[PDB]
């Protein structure tokens, strides 16, 4: 890490800078998913594509 | 305004009491949002 830059945290490709999501926004954007998820207990989207 | 200068080591007191805060996140720009 620090020599590749630590790849982005919403992503694919591991190492890389790739001038990403910050992770505070990150965070955010998690929970905001989070309780609209809890909000009205939404199906995961995992079994609507099985 | 002033008539003489004075240099000195800084103290750590007086580092925090020049500072308005302090910073936790290397970050510089969402550049998404051109918000800090």
């Amino acid at each position: 890490l620090e020599i590749r830059g630590a790849g982005e945290l919403l992503g694919e490709e591991q190492s890389g800078s790739m001038e990403t999501i910050g992770f505070s926004l990150y965070m955010e954007l998690l929970e905001n998913a989070v309780d609209a998820l809890k909000a009205g207990r939404e199906p995961s989207l995992e079994d609507l594509t099985s | 305004e002033f008539d003489a200068i004075k240099i000195a080591l800084a103290s750590p007191d007086m580092i925090r009491s020049w500072s308005f805060g302090e910073v936790k996140k290397p970050e510089t720009i969402n550049y998404r949002t051109f918000k800090p």
